[PDB]
């Protein structure tokens, strides 16, 4: 949420395919999310290729068969600050 | 045949006793009762209940044992080769055969599962009965309410019976016969008395050891049984009873593989189902590919079967009644044959 | 020996059971049951209980199958008699008469329908059991919350009879015949004993084939049958038994 609404307020496009998700706390802080599976396949089926994670579940994502991850580069990142560098290179 | 007195009928009894090797606790009461029984009349209501009664006792195996296998990679082989995946259960069920190989005689523990409905939890069931060779069983509970089924009656009654499961313990000459109880989850509650209290008493992994049926008040030990669960849903079980028994979650399939299996069991299975021939119902792995990303996409695997028998039979009526002599599914025929898509690439901005 | 002799109640039993095709499995349970009925005194709730059990079981029909017929030219002669339009339904059933027609031996299946009241869903299914020659028979469950209806009871109650499906095998006399459970969608479902925990034990395609209720113990096999099911809309149905079964829509 926070990404698109910088993105209204500079009125760049976000990074064409580039999804994202997890948890922020007040201060740029990401956090763990359960389920990863589910979202691994869909954002695979839905093409997009550059999924970024909070680093707390870095173990869960890599758990998953080699198969599943081809393709897509993850950016594991802690502080959301990070974040922002990325969606707007 | 005039042998209808204490002379035949008390001896079959003792002598089919010969064999087993009954622990000596009941072997009194069964002997108070020969004796009873030989100074009651042949015939009087007392003399038949007494004698239905002795009869119960004696069918039961007592320390009968069916043999079991022990090779592992035999049985890892039967095991593993109607079904894909379901790594979990497999793993367990061998390391089970490990511990039961290593502590020479035979054991016995009570576990569940639980997963999306229709993942395969009941088909396994009657597999791995064949690879371990214990004898099978089950009995749907769902929906039952009355603990007289599982408990019996007082056989002072009129029609009084054991509970089921020594129905199941006597039709099962073994004493280790692999019960499966089914659907757990949805087992009635709250109109009278719930079963589920009942069903404490057996699942305690040591207790259930001098299980005491009010039909035959005789405890019977029966701690080498191997029983199983089956809930979709681990939350409506009550806590009490939920905490007894070990659970293990199946997950739901990923397509990459749900192809796999449906290219090797299902597609075999309904081609044999509906009678066709390879040349006859020839069907590429690129439409079901196709049909897997578009038109199922879900953790079970009852959908996939249900499209993959729609598509051969509209070619089998096509055959054996319509035109063509050997119908070629290719994607463009799908869309004659299934329908029309219902998932599409939805992207509702892909820029 | 004439005035009535016991063995004249067996031998009724016997004769009845020297014809169809039992299961072995069951060909014992009989015998142990006659030979301890004969022993009985007569005037024993115990002997009453027992004769009309063993009648209940004889009576069953093993094996008899109603003869199918199988020309398609038929199929649309009597479809199109008393129907018109609605093409899913008549095209489906065709391609059941010819998938059975390719395999031999007479097959089961469950479909379900549902569609806006009143379109003839119901009489579209006497028109169909008279097409492919199969015996027809109703059953509602609309509303329904007592669930040992569909398994009868322990035997041993006072007030028992075999659940309802035994009842109607033994009407229709007939391994294969055509049941119509009728207004799924409106079945009850409450703290009494939800029916559709007990329906899902008959509903599933791979497990019915030993279903049993608790009356006469023996498991029976329904895999021949080829149920049917109404609803006016799917939604009120509860997910696992609407997921075994196919949906067409009038
Ligand atoms: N891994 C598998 N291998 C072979 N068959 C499978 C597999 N998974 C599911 N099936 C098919 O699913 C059908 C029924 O599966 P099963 O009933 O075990 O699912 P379920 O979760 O038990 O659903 P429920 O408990 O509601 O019946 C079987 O016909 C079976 O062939
Ligand atoms: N196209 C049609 N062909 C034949 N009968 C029809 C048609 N449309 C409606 N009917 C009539 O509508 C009536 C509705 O009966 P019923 O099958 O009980 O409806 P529903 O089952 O939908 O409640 C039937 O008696 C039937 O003859
Ligand atoms: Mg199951």
């Amino acid at each position: 949420i926070v990404t698109a609404l910088l993105s209204l307020a500079m009125g760049r496009p976000v990074r064409q395919n580039l999804a994202m998700t997890g948890e922020v706390s007040l201060t740029g802080k990401i956090l763990p999310v359960g389920g990863i599976k589910e979202k691994t396949i869909a954002a695979k089926r839905a093409g997009v290729t550059c999924i970024v994670l909070p680093a707390e579940n870095k173990k869960d994502f890599y758990d998953l068969a080699a198969f599943i991850t081809e393709g897509l580069e993850v950016h594991f990142v802690e502080h959301y600050r990070e974040i922002f560098d990325i969606a707007f290179p | 045949l005039e042998k209808d007195d204490k002379d035949a009928i008390e001896e079959k009894f003792r002598e089919r006793l010969k064999e087993l090797v009954v622990p000596k606790h009941v072997m009194d009461v069964v002997d108070e009762e020969l004796s009873k029984l030989g100074l009651l009349d042949n015939h009087s209501s007392e003399f038949n209940v007494t004698r239905n009664y002795l009869d119960w006792l004696t069918s039961i195996p007592w320390g009968k044992y069916s043999n079991e296998n022990l090779d592992l990679a035999r049985a890892q082989a039967v095991l593993e080769e109607d079904h894909y995946g379901m790594e979990d259960v497999k793993k367990r069920i061998l390391e089970f055969i490990a511990v039961s190989q290593l502590r020479g005689s035979t054991q016995g523990k009570i576990l569940c599962f639980y997963g999306p409905p229709g993942v395969g939890k009941t088909s396994i069931a009657r597999s791995i009965a064949r690879a371990l060779n214990r004898e099978y069983f089950r009995f749907s509970v769902g929906g039952m309410t009355d603990v007289a089924e599982i408990k019996g009656h007082r056989r002072t009654y009129v029609g009084a019976m054991p509970g089921k499961i020594i129905q199941c313990l006597k039709k099962t000459k073994t004493e280790n016969p692999l019960i499966l109880i089914d659907e757990v989850d949805k087992i009635g509650r709250g109109y009278q008395g719930d079963p589920s209290s009942a069903l404490l008493e057996l699942l305690d992994p040591e207790q259930n050891a001098n299980f005491l049926d009010h039909y035959l008040d005789v405890p019977v030990d029966l701690s080498k049984v191997l029983f199983i669960c089956t809930a979709n849903v681990t939350d409506t079980i009550p806590e009490p009873l939920r905490d007894r028994m070990e659970m293990i979650n199946v997950s739901g399939y990923v397509a990459q593989e749900k192809l796999a299996i449906a290219e090797r069991y299902l597609v075999p299975q309904a081609r044999a189902l509906c009678g066709l021939d390879e040349s006859k119902a020839k069907l590429s792995s690129d439409v079901l590919t196709l049909l897997i990303k578009q038109y199922c996409r879900e953790s079970g695997v009852r959908n996939l079967q249900k499209q993959v028998e729609k598509v051969l039979r509209k070619s089998a009526y096509k055959i054996v009644s319509g035109e063509a002599e050997s119908v070629e599914v290719t994607p463009e025929n799908l869309q004659d044959f299934v329908g029309k898509p219902v998932f599409t690439v939805e992207r509702m901005y892909d820029v």
